[PDB]
Order: structure tokens, then sequence, then C-alpha cells
């Protein structure tokens, strides 16, 4: 009733009862703001409950052992921690953190370390250290967390307690409970009580900038805020999807039996496979009756191209004939005590047999359910436990099977019983028509691969200048330069002068880590290179791409795992664990390097590779002689690649958490930040599954049944695999389901084959289908609301965070999350305002004055939020699937605007211009009294600008910029087609764009893109603070060229669309009846049904579509300049800023003139975009079918179109699109109320528009 | 290919220095500590070299580097006061460039002369 008393009418202003004013909303935010955190707890503790959310928590979460026997010392002087149950068991205990700490000196209870541990650990006193390991570990455990969580609380109740919500779909409220049935509401507010206890404050930890501080209760554990992160989770994940209150309360009992356990994370990491064992992996065991979608994977076998033939209802031979569940299942919930949690899942699975809304909305429910913490550890603990294995090769190639080296290289004889002659074979074929293709020798291609690693975290940047220190070469360090040290590009601008023989030495440096976090598993870590060992390695992601490309071309979305999942066929989820930790220089790398060194070899005599000569080695592959042969540029970088990865990495290690623990070692793992990481893992997966179908097969079974299915199963037909994962596509036959206990044999065949040579196949045959942790059952997307927590944010360092504007941007983020998920969207969007208010208010500490950062709604309405009531209109009134800009703004702002001025002539606003859009009313006195136009050009500014701003040295960057360009060259004929280029545009091209997109901007650009990372502090934030203040006060004429120029045009909707697909099905989880809108919006819609990376590909007017600058921008250029009259030469110099080689590039500026190019084209004129959330609705349908013109009433003569410039019509398709599908309801078909200015006088405002940039 | 280096230079040194004093030939490298507690040195190389190349190896950047040694309290079987002390270097490795290709040295060697001391190593005259 607290909240209710300063909520008067803001909590109804959302709820869809009193209209939305902006004075509420930023009322609201004052409140928001102007609050604390005993208000916090008072709020919670006013609450009562209705006795299904009470629960006994036992009191041994709290009382604990001290972290004293945890830690040890390494012989080597590293902190180490000991192990209890198993080799996992390293993590943050829940134990002894009152006494690490000195209080606050303006606070009473709160505080952080005291600092003379820390004196003591920089002396080395061992105690210390392992204490200021322990604190800092819990300060980056409980650094997690976007915001204060206490403010999330706050959302959910002035969300919340706006109370039962109407639906203009059903005409009913919902039944959703309220907040008396919550488990991890009356939970949490329990525990921070009983921590807490009679003292005065009552918060257990609170969250800055600075860092947590800690409250001092001395019951207080260290694992206590992912507890309470995992509460505040699923305390959303009720009211704002539908979750039901049981399975909740499981949830939270495995939470609270984690924190009572010896450590947290770890208890995490081997719980986190009860949700989906239990209930996905054991689901429809004797099914009646349902509707399944029937499926085609065309002729085409890498099209992605999908026709869908319409819903198929089922039978009972389509039941479970997966093995059984029984036995791992119960032994893992007897294992850690949770035999109950196991039963209860285990009962309610069997009880359904339908599959229907219900069912698969079960299965989201218990999806949901699980934990959502992000495993933190010691980054040593890391780099000491995964990056110490060893493959187990059990069969390796006998010494006797390889020739006489050639170079550093034996080859393998022909001859040999080894499986390894058809991954040579392979290698060396692909290698050989690989380099038969020019495509290869276009020294573009080749400027465009030299920019190719300037990407991915370029780091070890010191390592090489010490390296090139130690190899005696002078060294321009560029004096007065901001970023620069920390950069790839620099690494780049220091070796773009040198010899190949003279840097060859410096690929052996070491190899920095940086370091992420996961969702429910462990802490990934990837590794950059230096800029000459990521030139040297090539031409294996080369072929790596020719295989993933031409050769077995198996990928690089989502109705894939709903042909996989579909019930007569079959599917089978293959990961490997640790993929990394196999491809060692034993086994792959030496039939890698020899085939990649043989294939090229028959092309390869003389030919040279950029910055690489030739050179000559011997060999005793002619074993009765031995003699010496030239060494091509190819064979060069394979031969300086031999040494690398047979000779093992070095990885220095620091971090921020221990106190200075650096050391290097020896590590066998080829690394997972590289050019050529993921191709090739593809590459090895997709030929070790041919080499198995091949050859392996039928040389290990003995019935007839296995081999005549593995025969019709090769790897072109039912085989695709990314990097961890594969997938089985089993062919359903006449007879539907094929045998089960073949496929058993055969997955246990499977499973020897990774134990026999260095791998092990995680294999799961469970009825379903994972792909890219995508959860598909018969044919129904399952959304994992796990991996997308709300809460959490990875900061695996301890460097301190951006300030306040952009933790709404990833508000933003959130709400796309809940968007692209089954979300009740009733309580998703109410809920969505309150944090969205929630972070307005900022509260500044700039000098003489106290500022007051406001935004009004209207800068997050221009970002994609749906209004619910506004101007008096019906509530609930258009969905969230506008397109977040100026389309979108002007779809709802054209649904309404009738009724907008009959608002509007209401508190009379009246002036006697007819306006062509709203008539007799204004709109300049309002729109500013609203400040909607505050709000809407606020949204437009540059959020979280940092700048270079401290004039530099000019000579030294110039000097930086040619030492970029020189880098940027290898061959001057790129030079010269570019200056001709340049010639020619300041002939013809240049005046009229006002903006080139050129290839000599491009170093300017990567000094731009270079001199954003300086995270500099108070003069430009103070910039942007009174560029702010200036934009609020600062009193507006009218909207934007784009918006004005759109409001002329009209439109008229009439005949909803004909169905899409049949409703009976359940396509997604969380979508149905009851989740009206978006379920609704996919009937009438449809599905994609495509991967969506060939269709936006096809968009790419250019072939390879790649420079390293945008290309978005180069054919929105080009196509600025085709339709702003622009005589050829100019559209060829325009391409000649590229300079592919004038002569095609003069044939492509030919052909852009009169072909009609696509809808989706026409939107980079006009810088429009489709936006995130329609890609998984089928779009191009509704673009080309069924938004048109020449409207039912007939022609008018002002639905015209002149016969030149007929590009306006894609952009009448984009805005009718919009305008047909922002509204609720289905998406109807849209005919062209007339544009009140003729399609010349429209268009010549797109050309005046477009006279600028 | 290892055992010429292991054997062969050592030939040439016994014909360049077959003759010159200890007292000017001979030469030490290694990490040093400033004081006594419970003047202080920790042996890493050793070199012989001619006179016209020690001294002008003598004024190289050798404190450059930094190694955590430790040191405790046993007594060595050799003559000399020698406790095995220990030591991990928490920077870089040194580079064979630095000393010359004009002289030699012993490749592996153990080293020898409480608690850890962190500090960093400096050239030993002759």
């Amino acid at each position: 009733s607290m909240i209710l008393t300063q909520f008067g009418p803001f909590i109804e202003s959302i709820s869809g009862i009193t209209d939305q004013s902006n004075d509420v909303f930023e009322n609201a935010a004052k409140a928001f703001s102007m609050f604390t955190r005993s208000d916090v707890y008072k709020a919670l503790d006013e609450i009562p409950f209705s006795e299904d959310a009470m629960l006994p928590i036992p009191p041994t979460i709290y009382t604990k052992p001290s972290h004293d026997s945890y830690y040890y010392i390494d012989a080597l002087n590293r902190v180490r921690r000991k192990t209890y149950q198993g080799p996992d068991d390293v993590y943050v205990p829940n134990c002894s953190i009152v006494e690490l700490l000195e209080p606050h000196e303006t606070l009473t209870s709160y505080g952080r370390l005291s600092e003379a541990i820390e004196n003591r650990a920089k002396d080395g006193d061992s105690q210390a250290r392992i204490a200021t390991t322990y604190g800092r570990i819990a300060e980056s455990q409980a650094r997690q967390i976007k915001a204060p969580l206490e403010k999330f609380v706050l959302a959910l109740l002035v969300a919340e307690a706006g109370g039962s919500l109407y639906d203009p779909v059903l005409q009913k409220y919902d039944e959703i409970p309220g907040l008396s049935h919550n488990c991890p509401l009356w939970c949490f507010r329990e525990i921070c009580r009983h921590i807490s206890g009679p003292l005065p404050d009552r918060a257990p930890y609170l969250y800055l900038s600075a860092g947590v501080f800690w409250l001092m209760s001395p019951r207080m554990t260290s694992a206590i805020p992912p507890l309470l992160s995992d509460l505040v989770n699923l305390a959303i994940l009720q009211q704002t999807a539908g979750l039901d209150p049981s399975l909740v309360r499981l949830g939270v009992q495995i939470c609270l039996h984690a924190a009572a356990s010896s450590s947290y994370a770890w208890f995490i990491l081997k719980t986190k496979s009860i949700f989906p064992q239990n209930t996905l992996h054991s689901m429809y065991e004797s099914l009646e009756g349902g509707y399944c979608p029937n499926l085609e994977w065309l002729e085409p076998r890498s099209d992605y191209k999908f026709m869908y033939m319409g819903a198929m209802p089922l039978s009972t031979k389509y039941a479970r004939s997966a093995p059984s569940n029984d036995k791992k299942a119960r032994e893992l919930g007897e294992k850690y005590g949770l035999s109950s949690v196991v039963s209860e899942l285990r009962r309610r699975t069997k009880t359904y047999s339908k599959h229907d809304f219900t069912s698969v909305r079960y299965i989201r429910d218990a999806m949901a359910c699980t934990s959502g913490i992000f495993l933190v550890r010691t980054p040593t603990e890391t780099v000491l436990q995964e990056y110490t294995q060893s493959p187990e090769i059990k069969v390796p190639i006998p010494q006797k099977d390889w020739t006489g080296p050639i170079g550093e290289i034996r080859i393998l004889k022909d001859t040999t019983s080894s499986i390894a002659r058809y991954l040579y074979r392979t290698w060396y074929l692909a290698a050989a028509r690989m380099a038969a293709q020019p495509r290869t020798w276009d020294p573009l291609f080749q400027a465009i691969m030299r920019s190719q690693y300037v990407t991915a975290r370029g780091g070890s940047g010191a390592t090489l200048r010490e390296s090139l220190y130690a190899i005696n070469v002078s060294l321009p360090d560029f004096k007065g330069l901001p970023v620069k040290a920390a950069t790839k590009i620099f690494q780049a601008a220091q070796l773009a002068n040198l010899p190949f023989s003279h840097t060859s030495v410096a690929i052996l440096a070491d190899t920095s880590m940086g370091l992420r976090n996961q969702v429910q598993r462990r802490p990934r870590s990837i590794m950059p290179l230096n800029v000459p060992q990521q030139q040297v390695s090539a031409p294996h992601t080369l072929t790596a791409d020719y295989i993933n490309y031409h050769m077995n071309l198996s990928t690089t979305v989502i109705p894939l795992g709903v042909y996989a999942s579909s019930p007569p066929n079959q599917s089978i989820n293959i990961d490997i664990s640790a993929c990394d930790a196999s491809i060692t220089w034993d086994f792959f790398l030496s039939v890698i390097m020899a085939a990649i060194h043989e294939g090229v070899a028959s092309s390869s005599i003389g030919k040279p590779f950029m910055g690489v000569p030739a050179s000559i080695v011997n060999d005793e592959s002619v074993v009765g002689v031995r003699a010496a042969r030239p060494i091509s540029g190819m064979q060069n970088m394979i031969q300086h690649l031999s040494k690398l990865y047979k000779r093992g990495f070095s990885y220095r290690v620091n971090d921020s958490f221990s106190p200075g623990n650096d050391f290097t070692h020896m590590t066998t793992t080829f690394p997972s930040g590289s050019t050529a990481t993921s191709t090739e893992h593809t590459a090895n997966n997709s030929t070790m599954m041919e080499t198995f179908l091949t050859v392996w097969g039928p040389e290990h079974t003995d019935d007839p049944d296995v081999l005549r299915l593995m025969k019709s199963l090769t790897i072109q037909r039912n085989y695709v695999c990314q990097g961890d994962d594969g997938l089985m596509i089993i062919d359903g036959n006449t007879a539907g389901k094929v045998n089960s206990e073949t496929i058993q044999k055969m997955l246990e065949l499977i499973s020897k084959y990774g134990e026999e040579f260095g791998w092990k196949y995680d294999i799961a045959y469970d009825g379903t289908a994972e792909y890219l942790k995508l959860y598909f059952i018969f044919g129904c997307r399952i959304p994992n609301l796990s991996r997308h927590p709300i809460v959490g944010k990875e900061r695996a360092n301890s460097s301190a965070e951006e300030p306040w504007p952009a933790i709404l941007d990833q508000i933003m983020g959130i709400f796309f999350n809940g968007v692209h998920d089954g979300l009740q969207w009733q309580r998703w969007i109410r809920y969505s305002w309150a944090l969205c208010c929630a972070f307005s208010r900022q509260r500044t500490m700039t000098g003489e004055s106290v500022g007051y950062l406001q935004y009004p709604m209207w800068s997050f309405v221009y970002w994609g939020l749906p209004l619910v009531k506004v101007f008096g209109s019906d509530p609930w009134i258009f969905s969230w699937y506008m397109p977040t800009g100026d389309l979108g703004m002007y779809s709802w702002i054209s649904l309404i605007r009738p009724l907008m001025t009959r608002w509007m002539v209401a508190n009379g606003y009246v002036t006697d211009k007819c306006s062509p859009v709203f008539g007799n009313a204004d709109y300049r006195k309002c729109f500013n009294e609203l400040k909607l136009y505050q709000g809407y050009y606020m949204a437009q500014l540059p959020r979280n600008p940092k700048k270079s701003g401290r004039a530099a040295p000019r000579e030294v960057r110039e000097q930086f910029t040619q030492a970029l360009s020189d880098y940027l060259m290898q061959n001057p004929e790129l030079k010269s087609r570019v200056l001709r280029g340049r010639s020619e545009w300041e002939k013809y091209g240049a005046g009229i764009i006002h903006n080139p997109p050129s290839l000599f901007d491009v170093p300017h650009k990567w000094y731009q893109g270079a001199q954003e990372a300086a995270t500099a502090t108070r003069e430009e934030l103070a910039e942007m603070d009174e560029t702010l203040m200036r934009a609020r006060k600062h009193s507006y004429s009218s909207f934007s060229k784009l918006l004005e120029a759109y409001l002329l045009v009209k439109w008229r909707m009439c005949e909803a669309r004909e169905p899409s697909v049949d409703l009976r099905l359940p396509l997604c989880a969380g979508i149905d009846p009851l989740n009206s809108d978006p379920f609704l919006k996919m009937v009438s819609v449809g599905p994609m049904l495509q991967s969506t990376r060939k269709y936006f590909a096809q968009t790419l007017f250019m072939a390879k579509t790649v420079s390293g600058l945008d290309v978005n921008a180069i054919d929105s250029a080009l196509l600025r300049l085709r339709t702003l009259g622009a005589d050829k030469k100019a559209l060829t110099a325009q391409l000649l800023m590229v300079g592919l080689q004038e002569s095609e590039a003069d044939a492509l500026a030919g052909k852009i003139m009169l072909q009609d190019v696509n809808t989706v084209q026409l939107a980079r004129v006009v810088n429009l975009a489709v936006p995130d959330t329609w890609m998984s609705l089928d779009f191009d349908t509704m673009f080309k079918h069924h938004v048109k013109l020449l409207p039912k009433d007939g022609r008018h003569l002002n639905t015209d179109i002149p016969p030149r410039m007929g590009w306006l019509r894609a952009i009448l398709r984009f805005l009718g699109a919009g305008m047909a599908m922002t509204a609720t309801g289905v998406a109807v078909d849209i005919y062209l109320e007339d544009i009140h200015g003729g399609g010349r006088s429209l268009g010549q405002r797109f050309m005046t528009w477009m006279r600028q940039e | 290919s290892l055992l010429r280096l292991l054997i062969c230079p050592w030939l040439h040194m016994e014909k360049l220095i077959g003759e010159a004093d200890p007292a000017s030939t001979s030469a030490e490298i290694g990490w040093h500590v400033p004081r006594e507690q419970l003047d202080g040195f920790i042996p890493y190389v050793s070199i012989r070299a001619p006179r016209l190349v020690i001294e002008e190896l003598m004024e190289k950047n050798w404190g450059q580097y930094h190694a955590q040694v430790i040191v405790t309290d046993q007594l060595v079987v050799g003559e000399p006061r020698r406790v095995s002390a220990k030591a991990v270097i928490k920077g870089n490795h040194l580079p064979v460039k630095l000393i010359s290709r004009f002289a030699c040295f012993t490749l592996t060697s153990k080293y020898e002369m409480g608690a850890a001391y962190n500090a960093r190593l400096a050239f030993r005259s002759d």
C-alpha cells in the first residue's frame, strides 16, 4: 500500500486504465530515485502470503567453517585450492567473510577489507595472500550483476501491484496469481531478515561501481549474492511468463540446497542436468494424438530452403522408442540428496500424453526453472585445469608408415592401414583444387584476408614488442598516443616494413588470456595471437573455408531443428567434450600439414605469396638417395607453421585476483581465438564422420541391419556440424520410425570411434534435438530461458565499469531477449515499463549544480517500446513488433492520428492553418508541452561517448597512418587502381554525395576505431551532459525529414489474411491463444523457414561482400548515386574506391543501373533496416504479395508513380508492412490511401533529403 | 647437433685463453639481494671470455629482469657456505643474443648462495 501511496496515478498509467501522460512518468522516476534500501525491505515485509509460498529453510546454510583449509601454495609459489570432492571442486565456498573486512568510514555496518592484509600479501605473507584471493574472488562473484538488485525487486513491486490485466483478444482478465504466492519473494525477504537480524540496516550487500560492500553480521556467507540473484530471477520469471508455483518451489529448493552445500557453483555445475533429463529426456512415453509439422529438407542439400507441407496428425506408433532414463537420472537424484525433486518430475512427466500447448508449456516451465548464475573461479585454476589435458590416441599411426621427411614433415605412405590416409586424401585434394582456382590470387582478396585478422580481441602486443626487442631491430614507439599500446593495429604497424626472414623468429612469443563467463558452463578463455603468426596461419584456413563452402559444405537455423525433431525422422545429438584439447600435432596436425604441403605441391612450383619468398630443403623421401628440391611460398608458410604446431604453445598468465602470480607454460591445445578455429573444427568433424561412414562402419559390425542403415546415411545427406555440436538426420522410412536397437548399436560404435584415436563423442539419443543450444520436440521450438538471465552480466575482469548511459541499453537488450521468447505480454510489457522508468533519472554531481538527467518516455518509444493506452485510446492497442525507429514511430502514429486530432482539440490547441496531417489542430505547442520532441530527438544522441580530444602530435600520427597504409599495401597495383578511381571521382562523382566511402579513409577509420578504448573520464562526459541539457532546453519545430516525408502517406486495411499454418499445432513453446498477440501473429504471418544467413547474403550486392568497412555503406552509397543521376563513370569511380580491377568494376557499375533490385535493397538507400524481431516470421511473403498499390477502390491519380525512379515501391511496401503489422491482431492486408502530393513531389522530397549525406 | 654445442666451443676458448689469467678472464652473472637477515647473491650463469669482451659486457643492462627468489636454511655438502636457494622468474627470459657470439657460457647449472625476497640481478665484475 506504500507504493500505492506514491504511485496513485502511475501504476494504472501503464496497466491500461488511465491515459499515459509524461508528467506522471517523471513523478514516478522521482519516487524511484528518492528512495533507499530500508524502504525496499519494508515494502517487502508489507505484503502477506497465502500458504503455498512458504517452505522450511535449514539453518545449516549460515554457520560455516574457515577458508584456511581450502587453499594452499604451489611449489612454484602459486596459490591453489585444495580439492575435496573431485577435480571439479574448485570454486568459492560460502564461508567466513565476516572477519575479512574493515567497516566503512561514513557508513556504520557496511564496508570493505582492511588493507594491511594486502600490505602483508605484497610482502608475501601466505595467509594474507590466501585472504586477499578469497576476498577478491568473492568480490568478483558479487560483481556479476548489472544493477542494484533492489531496483529490480521494486520494479517487480510497482508492476505487480496493478493487479489483473484485461486481454483485448480474449476479453478476460488474466488468472495468474499475485504477490501472495511466490516462494522467491517470501524466501528472499526471509533470508534478508535473518541475515541482517535486529541490526538497523537491512540490505545484506550494496552494489557499487567501486565495488560491493558486505554487511557485518557473524552469520554472513560469501555465496549469498548468487542465491539472491537466482531468487530474483525466478521471482521475475514467474509473473512475467506464467510459471506454475510448484516448479518454482522445486527450483528454489535446488537453489537453497545449493547455497547449503560445500561450495555453491560446483553444485550448480554438477546439478545442471536435472530439469532436462527428467522432463525433456523422458517425455511422451505413450501418446495418443496431436499434430506435428510436415517439412522437407529439399533436393539441394545446402539450400536451407523449406516448403512446409502442413499439419499432420499423430499416432501411437510415434511413442518414445528412445532408451530408458530411469537408472542414471535416479542415481543423479540419489547422489546429491535430491531424490524428492527427481521423483516429482518423473511422476508428472508420465501424466502427459498429448502433443498440445499444455505439454510443451510444461516443458518450457521445466527449462525455465533452472539456475542462471555465472560460474566464476580463479584464472590460474582454469589454465591449470583445462589446459593440462592430452587426448587419448589409443591407435596412433605406426612409425613405419611415414616416409623420410621433407623439411620438418614426414609424408604418409598411401599403403597405410591407418585411418588417417583418408584425412590425408581429403586435405590433399582440397589443397590442390583450392590453389587451382585464381580467386585466391586476387590481390584485393589478399588485402581482405590481411585485414581479416584485425578483429577478435587482439592482444599480446607487449610480448610482441619485447620479443621484437630481443631479436634486435629498431623500433618506432610512437610517443604520445592514447590507446595504441593495447591495440593489434600497433602490432601490424610495427611490422609494416619488415622482411619475412627477419620476422620468422618473432612468431614464437606467448599468448594473452582473455576470459569470459557462461551460463551453467565453465568459464571459456579466448586467446588472441600476434599478427605474424596470424598472418602465417593463412592456407590452413583457406582450405578449411574450402571444405566448409565447397567440399563437405555442411554449414557456417530454427526449422532445421523443426525438421530434425519431426516424429518419423529421428535425430542424434553429438558433441565433443573439450574439442581444443584434442587437436594436437600427434595425430592431426602432422597429417594436416603434410597434406596441405603436398596438395599444393603440384600446382605450386615457383609461386610467391605476399610477404614470403621461396626457399629449399632436402628430403629422405626418396630413401635410397637424398636430394634437395626448391620450396614455394605456400610450402614455405606451411614449413613455418610446422614447427609452431609441432612445438606447442606458450601462454602468459596474469590475473587481477591473486596477488602477483605470473607464469608461462607449455600447452598443446589449439587456440579458441583464431581465424582458423571454428572452420577447421567443422572440417575435422565432417571428415571424421565421412571416414566413419566410408570405411570404419562395415569394418567393425556383424548384422546387415546397422550396415544396411549406414550405407544410406552419408554426410552429404544427413550430417551437419558447427564446432562442438553435430547432428544426425535419420530419415523415416515407409515403416515410419527406424528401429531403435540398431541405432543404439550404432551409437555405442560411435563412442568406440571416439575413444580409439583421441576423441570423446558426447552422444545423446533422446527422441528430441538440440543444435546451437536450441531445443526441439516434435517440430516445436523450446525457448530456453536460463541462457538469457535478466540480472547477471559477465565481468571476468575487475576493471571499473562504464557509467549510467548504457545500463539502460542493456535493459533494452533484456526487453528484446524477453521478446524473442514466448513470454506473457500483458505482464512483460508493463514490467518493462517499470524497469525502463526505474533507470531514467541519474542525480549527477557536476559543479555548482545538482543536475537531474531525465529521459522522457519518447526516446524509448523510438527504441521500440509498445505504448499501452495513449490519448484516450483503447488499452493494449498495438504490439511490440514495431521497427525501432522512424518506421514504427510512423506506423503507430498513423494508426491513431484522427483519434489523436480529437484528443488535440480536447484541451483546445487550435490554429487555423489546415495542416495536411492534423488539420485544424497544431502540433508545436502541445508536442513540446508533452515533450514528444524532446525524447524523440534525445533518442538519436550518441551514448557513452569517449573521445580522443587531446590534440595529439600530428607528425607521429601521420607517420603512423603512413605505416598503416604500408600495411594495407602489398601490391602497388591496388594503389594504381584506387588513385585512378580518385582521379575519376574528383572529376565526376565528387560534390553531390558529400561523403564518398573509400578505401583510404580506412586508415583514418582504423585509427578512429582504435581510439575507442581510452576509457577517459571527465571532460567528454561533461560535454555529453551539457549536450543533453542543451538538447533538453531547446524547443523544436517539426519532426525528422524522413518522418515528415512519410506523414503524407496514408493506407487502408481490410480483409485479414488467410491463415498460414494450422493453429492446432504447437509451433513454439509459450505461444497459444492464452499468449494471444505473438501467437496470433505467428499463425497469421507464418514462420520464416529460412536460415536467413543465405537470404540476407542474397541481399548484399557485392559478390564476396567483405571489405572491413561495413559494405552496407558501399551498396547504399552505390544505390544513392544510382538514383541521383550520376553518369556511369561516377558509378565506376565510387566502385573504384574499392578498385576491383576497373574492368569488372566498370561492368558492375553498368549492371546496377538497369537491373531492378530487390525490395530489401532500397531499404539501405533510405537507411531502413529490418528489425530483429521479424526474422522469426516469414516477411518476404507479406512484402511481395500482400502490401500493394492500386487499392481496391481503384486508381486515384494521387496513388501514381512516375516511370523513372520506381525505387519508391520498395519503401511503400516497407511502410505498409509496418502499419499492417504493428497493431495487434491478424496481419491484415493493407491498401494505399493517397499520398497528398503525388509521387513526383514525394520522391522529390526524398531527393532533397539525399542531397546531403 | 647438441653435443657439438656441448663440447666444441670450449676447445676454441681453450685455444684463446690458454695463457691469460682467471682474474681477467672469468665472469659471473646472477641474482642479487642487498642485506643480511638471519653482499648476498645467487650464482646464475658462468661465462669465461677475453678481457676485450668482458670490458664491453660490463656496462650492458643486466639489471633489467626480475625473479622471485626463495631462501631457506640448510647446508650444502660442499665446502663453502651454500644454501640450496630457490627462484621463480616473474618476467621474461634472458636472450642468448645478449651474451656474445665471441664467448661461450655454461649451459645448464644449479644455483646456490630466511624467506622470499623478490629482487633483481646485476653483473658481477672482474
